């Protein structure tokens, strides 16, 4: 009976997963998640 | 000139049902889980057997149990029933489990697989790029517990794509592809992604035709009839190109002598001077405007910005997303990264520059091939070979991808993840095989 | 900018129109960027007179290169 999951929340999640993983372990750099393999922006205006 | 009118309404498929009832028990199946098109067929076959366009629906029917017409091309006979069809695809995951449940349940009936337990058959998938943890153990839970798919294996479908193109196995490129929801740039050395400097633009297809619907909302505030969002895909795929250099193009595209041209104007289906004023070019053309002509207030003047729309996926600041283009991202891909600089390449960049492949459902938008080189000469040293390389349609494929995966036999038992594996290692397991995702840390 | 690679003379022609929108407006003069090679090399003849080369060594007031 799983809940209607939306596509919002799962990011924030995952990012709470994320610094829960990463507050465990350095008291651990990331090879590829989600927001790692976002774009930066542009430096050319 | 004599100005025509373009109505944009799209036909219905008469013929949705065609499956077989022969088959082997031994053959996996391939299925492409696309955002918009649903793939799926046999190992041994070259093309994909069922294209879908992913979406379903619960038809509410009295005196018939209110349960009919639910998955498919189904949904294409009637208008009413594409109405309300929803597909579950969200931007980056789809949303609803039964429904997928559905689609797999709709897809095994059409390749005539008979029971034995609950499927004999490894299985085939395609998966997202950097995916979310939850999706891949619900993923493992809806193979494993729910259809007992002995071999289950996933990967990125631009990889796939590559990995057809290029059947080796340990070549160098670049891939570049243009999904419905998700644009990305991979690069791969000697066969494998190096996902560790992949991107991603999350600009796709679907928010190209939202962009085109909302210019062209702004446009005609007071536009007499309902503009429907599949008309806005058929008009999109229809009178949009890329320009060869747009800076120089916006300055041009609303000259008189430019008008003649390149506008086409879009008609709604139903039942001071001009020359001078640049508005009245950009709004009603080079033709002077009758208000009193009811086919003028449901002409759809469009092409005046047709430039627009798929520019963005080289500007993504006009989209509203604060990334750099793919241009900037193959720049740095191509001269910060694999030990070269600004000015002296290393081997592995200068074989990805003389390999590039762009693929995807959004890459058929004409003039793409011509920018991307002629943007990648901009910047890359003089006398270096470029080489962009095209499908005829490449939209399907990646299912040709995991295809020639699933001819080769040694590659693919090395990406195997089995139900003994899921269940000594749990739900949270990549393999680490070159052809799909990796670990999130080391 | 212009480079003679045998003279040594630069010459700044000004800023490119990919840095045009860095600010709204400021005193700097945009102009496109080259259609041709960075690199180009031609053969010229110079016609010069005994006369030139006696008043480019006679100057009482040096500086000609300036």
């Amino acid at each position: 009976t799983r809940r209607h999951k939306s596509a919002r929340q799962l990011i924030s999640d995952e990012n709470k997963r994320i610094n829960a993983l990463l507050t465990k372990a350095n008291k651990l750099v990331p090879k590829a998640t989600y927001f790692s393999v976002e774009a930066p922006p542009s430096i050319r205006p | 000139k004599a100005v025509v009118i373009d109505d944009p309404p799209l036909r219905q498929t008469p013929e949705p049902f065609d499956e077989q009832s022969a088959y082997n028990p031994q053959s996996p199946i391939a299925i492409d889980f696309g955002s918009s098109k649903l793939r799926a067929g046999f190992v041994n076959h070259a093309t994909p057997t069922h294209i879908f366009p992913n979406a379903l629906t619960k038809f509410r029917d009295r005196k018939l149990n209110k349960n009919f017409t639910f998955v498919g091309n189904d949904t294409l006979l009637d208008q009413a029933v594409r109405s309300q069809s929803r597909s579950p695809f969200d931007g980056p995951f789809v949303t609803n489990w039964n429904l997928t449940e559905e689609i797999l349940d709709y897809t095994f009936h059409h390749l005539g697989v008979v029971p034995d337990n609950g499927i004999p058959n490894p299985i085939l998938l395609t998966e997202r790029l950097a995916t979310v943890q939850s999706q891949r153990t619900n993923w493992y839970q809806i193979l494993f517990e729910t259809y007992n798919v002995p071999g289950v294996t996933f990967g990125i479908d631009s990889l796939f794509s590559f990995y057809n193109y290029n059947p080796s196995g340990n070549k160098t490129g670049l891939v570049i592809s243009c999904g419905h929801e998700d644009t990305n740039v991979i690069p791969v050395v000697d066969g494998a992604g190096i996902l560790t400097d992949a991107k991603r633009i999350n600009w796709g297809g679907h928010q190209a035709v939202d962009y085109l619907n909302d210019l062209m909302a702004l446009k005609y505030p007071y536009f007499p009839t309902k503009m429907s969002y599949l008309q806005y895909e058929t008009m999109y795929k229809d009178y949009c190109y890329v320009s060869r250099n747009y800076d120089e193009d916006i300055e041009k595209i609303l000259t008189l002598e430019n008008l003649d041209t390149n506008d086409v104007v879009v008609e709604a289906p139903f039942t001071y001077d001009w020359r001078n004023s640049i508005l009245h070019l950009f709004l009603r053309g080079p033709r002077p405007h009758d208000s009193e002509n009811i086919h003028e207030q449901h002409q759809m003047h469009l092409n005046v910005e047709r430039i627009r729309v798929p520019e963005v996926i080289f500007q993504p600041t006009m989209g509203g997303q604060d990334q750099a283009g793919i241009c900037e991202l193959s720049e740095t891909i191509l001269l910060k990264k694999f030990g070269s600089q600004p000015g002296k390449l290393s081997q592995t960049s200068i074989d990805m520059v003389n390999n590039v492949l762009i693929t995807g459902g959004n890459a058929k938008v004409p003039g793409l091939k011509e920018r991307i080189v002629k943007e990648f000469t901009g910047f890359l040293p003089t006398g270096t070979n470029i080489t962009v390389n095209m499908s005829s349609d490449p939209s399907l494929d990646a299912w040709k991808g995991m295809a020639a995966l699933a001819r080769n036999e040694e590659q693919y038992r090395k990406t195997v993840i089995s139900k003994k594996e899921y269940e000594e290692y749990g739900p949270e397991y990549i393999k680490e095989h070159k052809l799909g995702n990796t670990k999130y840390f080391e | 900018i212009y480079i003679e690679a045998n003279t040594g003379a630069v010459k700044r022609v000004g800023r490119s129109d990919a840095y045009a929108t860095e600010f709204d407006l400021e005193t700097e003069e945009y102009v496109p960027l080259p259609k041709g090679e960075v690199h180009k090399k031609k053969e010229i003849v110079q016609d010069v007179t005994l006369h030139d080369l006696d008043v480019a060594n006679a100057r009482p007031q040096g500086g000609q290169d300036v």
